[PDB]
């Protein structure tokens, strides 16, 4: 499965096993799940940017 | 098992008059007013409040593709047919400054909730990032195999993704002057993108399927299917509820925490006897989602609005 | 002509009427027998009246 | 199939390799798998072959010729427990 | 990159160097969080929606009353689809050609 | 640097318009074939080209109904984009001051 | 006792009589004039 890899490999690829196919549970209500991070997150953010 | 009683959604009013098919639809932040751009090639402006106008902007070359309202400034940005992707300043009744270094025509435009930047889906597969205010540009996007469909950036982590023709849904990261990730959920070109007001998933559709990603990580979120026809837009209101408009004329509402839809809207907008295929190019929700804008290719806004009733039923 | 049109006062420019041009100052304001005029038309149209042809 | 032609075929295997982790399409990936097995490689190519398909999405055509491929090859004991879990992935009554 | 700057052009000489942020007489982020605007439009469209409102000459003719009481068999405002004739191309034609 | 206005600016709106037309001319179809849409611009393109320009129905036998049905609407948008301008022509000419020759006396072969 | 010659009929009655409580709304004369394009009387 490593073999995806092979190339440029840094941070964002999230495809190698075929568990990604059907997503996991459904859909549930959770603050940081399925909302956002803090304000200080935006912030710290909207300043880098 | 559905929950969250989905509401059933009906119509508002019917609105007509545009010389051609309504490309663009957008609404002030105040619904003072609101405007679409249409394949007549002027800008349209029509204040809804009452079911009245707005009024008639006037010298894009070619028909407008998309609009924006900037929140701090009253600058609307324009983008068109005419690959010439410009805000317009509306306090002096007249544009703000005409951006550069699209390439081919604009196929979508978008504005950065924080930063002042300038986002653009242009045909020449180029989506174009802008340091704006400056009359500077930021960073041109790239890597999509074919023109770019939609465009979406947030000011929480990059977010940023571009719908494109190629059926890969790009993602990047901005901050780095860099890009995030390939999606390759999507079948075929997607050409319908959305944000939902949970701003944990992004949304994303297909004529070949809907796909929602959770995000930012890489992950997904659900995909949505069960409505087979050209995706021409989809919409995510507050209520959980996300219209899909398409070509073919049919608009099939959506409940997503329930993992399906709220509706299958199949209804017949059309104007007098110029019919053909024409579907509903876009819609938009109001800010208390009292209703629904409808731009159609038969140049007909309808509003949608509901009777309060109890229904509710399932499948 | 008067009862033929659906109106008790109010009266538009009509069949006949706003001529300017070349008496500019010289023509006429309005007048009663003014309206009596464009009923006059109106039972010129009446007068004649084809059932289907080209008219005025 | 312009590399298989080679003389080398190592490229060749190691590059069908390569497009078995990049899009499977369910169609070059078993067809090609099947002729990289049918090549050499039987005991490995059937096992990298059923943990491809074992992994994204199940089959029929492909998941039963790969079963009575690799039931014909030498026993059918494994055959038998992959054609249970194959057929469980997916029941019915054929 | 750390390249490709050389020469300028025109329409690119700074413009709108200084932006315009949201006045408070004309739109504020907190009085729109704030805002009533679901019932103020209900109420709005609730006042517009709720008042609407607004002889022997005559003998020797050979012929007799024919167009009579025909009106508002032209739609007076009609928006059509086709843009061939409709209301607009027939009168635009008509003075256009004759 | 494009859409120079004159007459450009209806050979991009053409070249456009053949472009969105061949990405859901893609989207058409499922599976299909993928040369197979590729002659499809020539036959739906000159189609809508004699079929607006002159008095020819241009039906097709056995067309794909809904691709024709597209390629019918997108072509009826850009018969209006030949309407409303030509409307546009003839107040500039009559009212409007006259230029020149081509543009004029074709506007005026159109209407 | 048919039609008329000039005006007649080419596919009328159709959005006008399509919703039942539908109230279409279109106009093409002005909609607001140039002068205040929705901008802040600030002066």
């Amino acid at each position: 499965d490593a073999i995806a890899r092979q190339g440029q490999s840094k941070d964002k690829v999230i495809y190698s096993k075929y568990t990604d196919l059907v997503p996991k549970e459904v859909m549930n209500a959770d603050d940081p799940d399925l909302q956002r991070p803090d304000e200080e997150a935006i912030k710290e953010i909207t300043e880098k940017t | 098992p559905k929950p969250q009683w989905h509401p059933p959604w009906k119509l508002y009013r019917v609105i007509s008059g545009h010389l051609g098919w309504v490309r663009c639809i957008a609404v002030e932040p105040g619904n003072q007013w609101f405007v679409t751009g249409s394949a007549d090639r002027t800008i349209k402006i029509w204040d809804l409040a009452s079911g009245k106008l707005k009024l008639s902007l006037t010298g894009h070359i070619s028909t407008v593709r998309g609009v924006i309202v900037s929140t701090r400034s009253p600058y609307l940005f324009s983008c068109g047919e005419d690959k010439q992707v410009k805000c317009w300043d509306l306090e002096y009744n007249k544009v703000i400054r005409h951006y550069h270094g699209h390439l081919s025509a604009v196929y979508g435009l978008d504005l950065h909730p924080t930063i002042d930047v300038l986002v653009t889906c242009s045909r020449d597969s180029t989506a174009r990032i802008w340091d704006v205010r400056t009359k500077a540009s930021v960073h041109t996007l790239s890597g999509h195999t074919n023109a770019v469909a939609t465009v979406r950036c947030q000011a929480a982590e990059p977010q940023i993704i571009t719908g494109s023709h190629d059926t890969t849904i790009r993602l990047w990261d901005l901050v780095a002057g860099k890009t995030r990730v390939t999606l390759t959920n999507h079948k075929k070109s997607v050409r319908a993108v959305v944000l939902h007001p949970r701003h944990y998933t992004f949304a994303s559709g297909s004529p070949d399927n809907i796909k929602q990603w959770k995000f930012p990580d890489g992950s997904f979120i659900q995909n949505l299917s069960g409505h087979n026809a050209i995706i021409n837009t989809l919409t995510v209101n507050s209520d959980g509820v996300l219209v899909s408009g398409a070509d073919n004329g049919t608009m099939h509402l959506w409940d997503w925490r329930t993992g399906y839809n709220f509706q299958r809207v199949h209804a017949a907008a059309v104007q007098p006897g110029s019919l053909d295929e024409s579907g509903i190019f876009a819609c938009a929700f109001d800010q208390s989602e009292s209703r629904l804008l409808t731009a159609e290719a038969d140049k007909t806004i309808k509003v949608y609005r509901e009777d309060d009733d109890t229904a509710t039923e399932e499948t | 002509y008067l009862t033929e049109h659906p109106d008790p006062n109010n009266e538009n420019i009509v069949g006949y009427n706003n001529k300017k041009c070349w008496p500019r100052d010289a023509r006429m304001r309005l007048m009663k027998h003014d309206v009596n005029l464009g009923r006059a038309v109106f039972w010129d149209i009446k007068n004649r009246l084809p059932r289907s042809v080209t008219t005025v | 199939e312009m590399e298989m032609k080679n003389r080398q075929v190592n490229h060749a295997r190691n590059i069908w390799d390569r497009a078995i982790t990049t899009l499977p399409r369910v169609n070059q990936f078993w067809y090609k798998y099947t002729y990289m097995e049918e090549m050499l490689g039987n005991v490995a190519g059937a096992r990298q072959v059923f943990e491809r398909w074992m992994e994204w999405q199940p089959e029929e055509q492909a998941w039963h010729s790969y079963i009575n491929f690799e039931l014909r090859y030498k026993e059918v004991d494994r055959a038998r427990t992959i054609y249970e879990r194959f057929v469980l992935v997916h029941p019915d009554v054929k | 990159l750390s390249q490709l700057s050389k020469q300028y052009s025109s329409r690119d000489l700074p413009s709108h160097t200084k932006i315009k942020y949201r006045q408070t007489t004309q739109d504020a982020p907190e009085e729109v969080r704030n805002r009533d605007f679901r019932r103020e439009l209900e109420e709005r469209e609730r006042a517009a929606a709720r008042e609407k409102n607004r002889r022997r000459w005559d003998d020797d003719v050979v012929f007799k009353n024919c167009a009579k009481g025909v009106d508002d068999q032209k739609k007076d405002k009609r928006f059509v689809n086709d843009t061939l004739r409709s209301e607009f191309h027939k009168k635009f034609m008509e003075k256009y050609i004759k | 640097a494009k859409t120079v206005t004159k007459q450009r600016v209806e050979s991009h709106f053409d070249l456009e318009l053949r472009a969105a037309v061949m990405h859901d001319i893609l989207d058409m179809m499922p599976e299909g074939i993928k040369q197979n849409k590729a002659r499809t611009i020539l036959q739906h393109l000159s189609e809508a080209w004699r079929c607006w320009k002159a008095n020819i129905p241009w039906k097709v036998p056995g067309l794909p109904t809904p691709i024709e049905n597209m390629i019918l609407r997108y072509v009826k948008a850009k018969a209006d984009w030949w309407t409303n301008t030509a409307h546009y022509n003839r107040e500039r000419i009559r009212r409007g001051a006259t230029v020149d020759k081509t543009v004029c006396k074709k506007n005026l072969g159109r209407l | 006792e048919v039609v008329l010659h000039e005006d007649k009929k080419y596919y009328p009655t159709a959005e006008e009589v399509y919703g039942p409580e539908v109230e279409t709304i279109v106009q093409e004369e002005d909609t607001q004039p140039l002068t205040e394009p929705i901008i802040k009387p600030v002066k």
